[PDB]
């Protein structure tokens, strides 16, 4: 009756691509075309590979059968919408696994667990898997996996405006994020075979549940400026990020997932374009359903008069920009020294912004010419 | 006296202090110490007044016929006064001789780590050191008043009990206080007898072998009374010598009464400020003792006792000035203590917090500043995207009609590496000032170099609007420095244009080629100016559309408003 | 020198400054100014050291044979030094003559509105006023260093452009700097020629008609170099007179080289502290010019130029002291700048925030204080509920066995209007100290009157434990004042008892009847002492069970823990 | 089908007691015996009387029929448990109506609405109905009415410990309060005849809903010290309560309901004893159900070994004490001048605490004697 799993646990035909999984520009859609796109098993496979890489199946003694069971039920639960689907969850999972298990120049590593190779002998690069215990990292990974579960395909403001049942059930305060966390944990606790945390203590499980819910709720964009200002006031006027104080580590994981969630305009131009197509298509769907009700069509959600470049430029300038600047002023963005330090992510971000400002200026000028 | 100079083409407060000698050798050689001290106190009043109220410039006519300032300096009493008011002088002052005048350009006093909010020439709150009565400086008076205001009064440990101590021959200040107390209740003094106590934090002794003794008392008594009333109270004896041999002053009856009445008035004229519920007065008691030599009265000795007080006791009103409208005036006691005691007010919501902390500028690019964003990225065809025409709805409206205006703005912003000009129907109203309807619009160009200009446009070929533009630039300077929290040297230049029916030229006024400033007034910063403008507009309750940061993205995301602090 | 006095029965740091004259007339009449200044600097070092490290007491042997202090005072240089270090003297010092010694009881330096964290005799950072080089006082140095640390360096506006100004005959300091610059590159000087510039913030002139000229330079040059390097740099010319007529010093070759080398060493020995990424050094350049009269060389003139620096430049190490373990030592440059620049650390969660702000005490009862709560409201049968035996699980355990202990505690707390004593297995370990196992327990009674006592119990009829109890009381005093943030005068008394096998008496030591304190050390406050104890235990990471506030109610409600700041 | 109302709207037999409703020691249980205790119509009647007193039926043009409909559905919804029942809601409603519409010595009154008589001519007494607009006051009253709706009879910690469904649905963050607000607003929006806010604007309704949810969520005792410390830091170091700034008024209404919720130990000894019996009986029920599951019996919830006096004394000392001190240091507790000002509430609080400390000492001493 319950969704258990596919017959073979770990598939073999999707190899030679999972090994090139430590690159920021991961070819995710090539993998979706690699795995059978009919059923959908991308999130479960990527999760298994990443956990086996981190060795967390040993550091916590987790049974792989129930692990695959739970994550397959999860990925089946993700609605089939254009943007907030299982591919988005896999992307966020990979982005968090990258940001927390890759060399970060100017770090000070101190039952932790490091990535597979990591070639760590020097004293110039640290990884966040050395400053953060294994429990909190597994909590961050699981929270990133189940963070957009059962997404209806709308925004918080839409459900709040039309007074949807799910918006009254949560009193208009982080409607979607609370719904995701609640439904995911409910599905977890539903069956006895999904229980892949069987070898955890009681206090371990309670702290794990707390951290997972915190990470999931931290990805609400209404709290964006609060989180950004708190991170600024903790690495600007304070001593910085004390890797002993647990609130500091919690804030670090929260910001890490906040940035791994919106990472479209920080990859190559092709991946960024595809993610942009997805998000804007979902916006157009919402605009259709919102004109069907007689509500005034929201901004940027009109498939007759799109303003895609305006949307993406405003987004990159107002949300992803200051967030990357805050996350980088604390010296946490992964990079390398040059013979001074080359950060690929900020480079991709700047290039994409410049492309959008080309398109904006070109369209604006042409309209100004023709309109006279 | 000191009077605002209304007939200068500076966009600033220009105080006129009259004639003043200069040069160190001539200030020394000046054969009139009274006039020298008068000139010094006048210049210092002017400087304090300009520090407390935005910026300014002090203008003094060179009195002596021959002055150079490249081979005479300024002086040594003037430098002492300057250094006394200010911590770091070259950060606040700039000296410039312009022909027959000596100008001093004064920055505005800015909140620093000390916590001071104003500058005072002298607090006039005296405190009692171990033996000497000294006046509290700025930080001493600050801590004293803040401590008294914290407890809604001033704590004492009134004699509920003497501490049960061991038995030992110990000597302390309480011994001197008690001996002076028994001296105070003594009924007659043997002329030429020795004292068993000396002066301490509760006992001061004064000789005053003067024939008058009334003017001396009237002029020196308030500072000792304020010293005692501010630390533990004590006794003041007048009539001894420096060797503690009782001598007394040779005065006769019917003079003791007038002298006591003069003491009474001189103490009742002393100010006082209560933080406590009730409002007592300075409790003391005068008394006169005879100094009988053998059977005769060799004179008298005046004994005065002051009790510890509940709150502050000034010797005079505090020396703190400011130019209110014109005719620079001294701060009142309530206003002075309000500036000293009450905190600085600020809310700083998280949105504005990030919009301000976008100004880190560590050794790196740190792109994406949120204050210079604009949606319409296409004005002024031949150019790149480097001038944010801010309001974006007043600018387009104003450029649609008024055909010469767009071409004028393009001609004007050509030689600007990067700036952002901000239009308005009238900046005077936005800065809380009387408006005049003949002005079409205004503007405010804030570039990297080239201190901020204030373009004033109009179509009337009859008037000048020099007064309007100068008043607006003045108030913008003062608002920036005081409310906006800009902590450097600023000067708002000006320009006036004439837009006729198809005439886009005839700049009727260019303030830059009329007035000369020091060298450091020309290199502003263009980002702290934007933050200062943001904060000044917010505190003035007129931050409406400037600094666009469009909200079609927020309204989708769900983020709220960011200002109009009543919600 | 200065050495800790290890053989005094005070529960404090007692510094011994040797012999010291006293009395104002005798300090004046002392026919040796060098010894007087040496004594003054010694006392001031001791006082600064005690201010920086908890409290203390300064002990000096009265040098002159006849001293009273009730008819001689202290002095006038000593009072000047005291008033220079401290803002308000009677709040920090108390003087007491005990036979053949003069004691000074020094409170601990407490954070005030000024923002200072330590006291320094002299920062040794010189700043350049308009014409004179003066040393920065405490608040000036504080603001200077905080400003430099904020920008990770010190900003300049390097000559990218000269401001495009109008044309006018204007005179400014840049004129004097430029004239001195052309003077610096001049190749030969006509003896007895006039200067066209005077001294300003970039130009200092010195005569020095001395035969040696090496010691004078070596002792005066660092302060002018530090003045210039801290504000805009400048030139220093040696060889002129007070009338600007070039004279030069009469020196011959083979002396110029040794003099230049001495200048080099005297500048390279000057400290410096960088907040910037790179670490440059004091860029300057010496040079010697001839003063040719007619065809002969009448002497030489030394021209020295110092460039503006990126960060601080001291003339010597900062005069700031503290007693580390013994043998009072001077603060190091890194530690001094760390105390000055870095903030005060504090978290202050909301639970602890309310547990502290329960100490309002406005003019009203304001009942329900959360720090003196206890569940077991029944100890010591004949009494009311007015002594909170705090730990409630160590106290019951200790009272079950040790039969004499409960009766002893009842005998002891009989004469206490209201207090709260706090037991422990060993207070020495709780205060971060070496333990000794022979002690049974301890205690800490904190009543309204009667300053805090430290009962030390034990059952060994061989030893004394005076050293143990005195060290523990000393460290408790210092911890309260420094870490707990108690801002008044405290003294931790002591008592030692002997609990034999059914013997509950024989107090082997009672510190109150052994030492005499000033009158104000006996009236503590009992609520700020509790807050101070809370904060000190928290910062020491040993706040476990004291201050019960039972949590059977919280665990039901759902409220969390309140301490162990790692979660 | 829906619960509409009793046949007559406002009953008449419960008169001569509703007029003595401006006394802090209101005889609530005498009214429960007055009204028919079988069905239960106390909350609706008290609400009608209080609103008609404030004239809010005119200041907002509300139909009394749908008003009574909604509030009768509400009072029917309140579970029939020993403490958190409709009597508790009526008590909180009356306490808020008292605290906000009675003279407060040392106040500065400035479409407001005042109470019925209020005899306001002097310049010494202000009431909070003059510093707070009518909309916010009606929001506070309605929030106090529906604040313990559908209470299960357990604590937040109990539902969180056993992982009840309603605790997973809200992610263990203010479980009961969110449940109350959500269920009450859901019942309101369910039918078209409950809509007694028909004459409100759109923005008016949105702000009203926001304020009501805020007030309801503010009564969670886990936020007690946060609210108390925030109120301390706003009338101790600041200028005080600026009656113009809306966040100040919001904090004032939140604290007013926080104190009107727990007001048992601030009435006469009889009312206080009855409320204490109720609360402790509910605790005992929870302890029964929690021993039935094998969980360790919580403190104070053991009907075999009660510690009632300990509970009530600890409560009065730790929760109600500091809250009253904070609410009184801001000069908001209603009182009168004496020929200096006599506050009945703090008097009742002190007396009840002294009684409990008598009982504690007596029992403790007797146990110490007998145990030897
Ligand atoms: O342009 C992008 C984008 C571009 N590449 C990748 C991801 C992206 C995600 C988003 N947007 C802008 C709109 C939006 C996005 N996440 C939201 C969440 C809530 C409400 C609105 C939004
Ligand atoms: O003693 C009383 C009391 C006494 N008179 C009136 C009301 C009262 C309400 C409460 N208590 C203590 C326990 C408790 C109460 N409300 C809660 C809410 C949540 C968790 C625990 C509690
Ligand atoms: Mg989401
Ligand atoms: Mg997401
Ligand atoms: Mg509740
Ligand atoms: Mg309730
Ligand atoms: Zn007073
Ligand atoms: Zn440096």
């Amino acid at each position: 009756k319950p969704i258990l799993a596919p017959e073979p646990l770990v598939m073999d035909n999707l190899d030679s691509i999972m090994e090139q999984l430590n690159t920021w520009n991961f070819p995710i859609f090539d993998l979706v075309e690699n795995i059978g796109r009919k059923c959908g098993r991308i999130l479960s496979q990527v999760s298994y590979r990443l956990f086996e890489d981190m060795g967390l199946f040993e550091a916590f003694k987790i049974p792989i059968r129930e692990f695959m069971n739970y994550f397959h039920a999860l990925e089946i639960g993700y609605r089939d919408i254009p943007y907030h689907n299982r591919i988005h969850a896999t992307d966020v999972l990979h982005a968090v696994w990258y940001l927390t298990t890759q060399p970060i120049p100017g770090l000070s590593t101190v039952g932790y667990v490091f990535s597979k190779t990591y070639n760590v002998t020097d004293d110039k690069y640290g990884c966040l898997s050395g400053n953060i215990p294994a429990l909190e990292l597994m909590a961050l990974y699981v929270a990133a996996a189940m963070h957009d579960y059962d997404h209806p395909g709308r925004t918080n403001a839409f459900l709040v405006a039309t007074s949807a049942p799910q918006a009254v059930l949560y009193n208009d305060r982080s409607v979607l994020e609370n719904h995701h966390a609640a439904a995911a944990w409910n599905l977890f606790m539903s069956r006895p075979e999904y229980n892949f945390l069987i070898n955890l203590d009681h206090v371990e499980f309670k702290h794990f549940r707390f951290l997972v819910i915190e990470a999931i709720l931290a990805t609400d964009l209404k709290k964006h400026f609060d989180f950004v200002a708190k991170f600024n006031g903790k690495v600007n006027d304070d001593v910085g990020i004390d890797w002993t104080n647990e609130n500091d580590r919690l804030l670090v994981c929260q910001m890490c997932i906040k940035l791994a969630d919106i990472n479209g305009p920080a990859k190559c131009k092709e991946l960024h374009l595809q993610w942009t197509d997805g998000i804007v298509n979902e916006f157009y769907e919402q605009g259709d359903e919102e004109a069907s009700l007689g509500l005034p069509i929201s901004p940027f959600m009109d498939r007759s008069a799109p303003q895609l470049a305006n949307l993406q430029e405003s987004f990159i300038s107002h949300i992803v920009g200051p967030l990357c600047n805050s996350y980088d002023s604390a010296g946490l963005m992964p990079g390398k020294w040059v013979e001074k330090i080359y950060c690929q992510i900020t480079q991709h971000l700047l290039q994409n912004h410049k492309m959008w400002k080309k398109v904006i200026e070109e369209e604006q000028r042409l309209a100004g010419i023709e309109n006279q | 006296n000191i009077s605002v100079d209304l007939e200068t083409n500076y966009a600033e407060l220009v105080l006129d202090v009259g004639r003043v000698t200069l040069g160190e050798n001539s200030r020394k050689k000046m054969k009139d110490c009274k006039l020298r001290k008068k000139q010094n106190e006048s210049v210092s009043r002017a400087m304090c007044a300009l520090l407390n109220s935005g910026g300014g410039v002090i203008k003094a006519e060179i009195e002596n016929e021959d002055y150079s300032y490249t081979k005479d300096g300024i002086g040594l009493d003037l430098e002492n006064s300057f250094s006394n008011i200010l911590l770091f002088v070259p950060e606040y002052l700039d000296f410039m001789q312009n022909g027959n005048y000596f100008l001093i350009f004064v920055k505005s006093w800015s909140l620093n780590t000390s916590g001071l909010r104003i500058t005072t020439l002298s607090s006039n709150l005296y405190k009692r050191d171990i033996t000497s009565a000294k006046v509290m400086n700025a930080t001493a008076a600050l801590e004293f008043l803040k401590d008294m205001k914290k407890t809604r009064g001033r704590l004492y440990l009134r004699p509920e009990l003497l501490a049960k101590r061991p038995c030992v021959d110990i000597q302390e200040e309480n011994n001197m206080k008690a001996l002076a107390g028994v001296f105070f209740d003594r009924t007659e003094l043997d002329r030429k007898e020795k004292l068993t106590f000396t002066e301490s934090t509760h006992v001061e002794i004064k000789n005053f072998s003067t024939e008058r003794l009334l003017q001396r008392i009237k002029e020196i008594l308030p500072q000792y009374v304020s010293a005692f009333a501010n630390t533990d109270g004590g006794y003041l004896f007048i009539g001894l010598n420096e060797d503690k041999e009782i001598i007394g002053f040779k005065a006769e009856m019917s003079d003791l009464d007038d002298l006591e009445r003069e003491i009474e008035k001189s103490i009742r004229k002393m100010p006082v400020h209560h933080f406590c519920m009730e409002k007592k007065k300075i409790n003391y008691s005068c008394k006169f003792l005879g100094v009988y030599d053998k059977g005769s009265l060799c004179g008298y000795v005046c004994a005065l006792r002051v009790e510890r007080f509940c709150c502050a006791v000034f010797a005079k009103e505090p020396d703190s000035w400011h130019v209110k409208d014109n005719r620079v005036m001294q701060l009142t006691r309530k206003e002075w203590i309000q500036f000293m005691v009450e905190a600085e007010p600020k809310f700083s919501s998280a949105y504005e917090e990030v919009i301000s902390q976008i100004n880190t500028s560590l050794p790196a690019p740190h792109s994406w500043p949120l204050l210079e964003w604009q949606r319409q990225r296409h004005h002024c065809p031949g150019l790149s995207g480097r001038i944010t025409y801010t309001p974006e709805n007043l600018c387009r409206k104003l450029f649609l009609q008024h055909e010469g205006l767009k071409q004028l703005i393009c001609e004007e912003m050509s030689s600007v590496r990067k700036g952002s000009l901000i239009f308005s129907r009238s900046w005077s109203v936005d800065l809380g000032l009387q408006e005049n309807h003949k002005v079409l619009c205004d503007a405010l160009l804030i570039s990297q170099d080239s201190p901020p200009v204030l373009y004033t446009f109009h179509m009337v070929q009859d008037e000048e609007f020099k007064g309007y533009s100068t008043q607006t630039a003045l108030t913008l300077k003062q608002k920036l420095a005081k409310i906006g929290g800009y902590t450097k040297k600023v000067c708002v230049m000006t320009k006036i244009f004439y837009l006729s029916p198809e005439g886009m030229t005839s700049c009727q006024y260019d303030l830059r080629s009329q007035v000369i400033y020091p060298e450091s007034y020309y290199f502003t910063r263009r980002k702290y100016l934007l933050k200062a403008l943001f904060k000044a507009l917010k505190r003035l309750k007129s931050l409406r559309d400037q600094f666009s940061f469009a909200e079609n993205l927020y309204q989708i995301i769900g983020i709220d408003c960011f200002q109009k602090n009543d919600k």
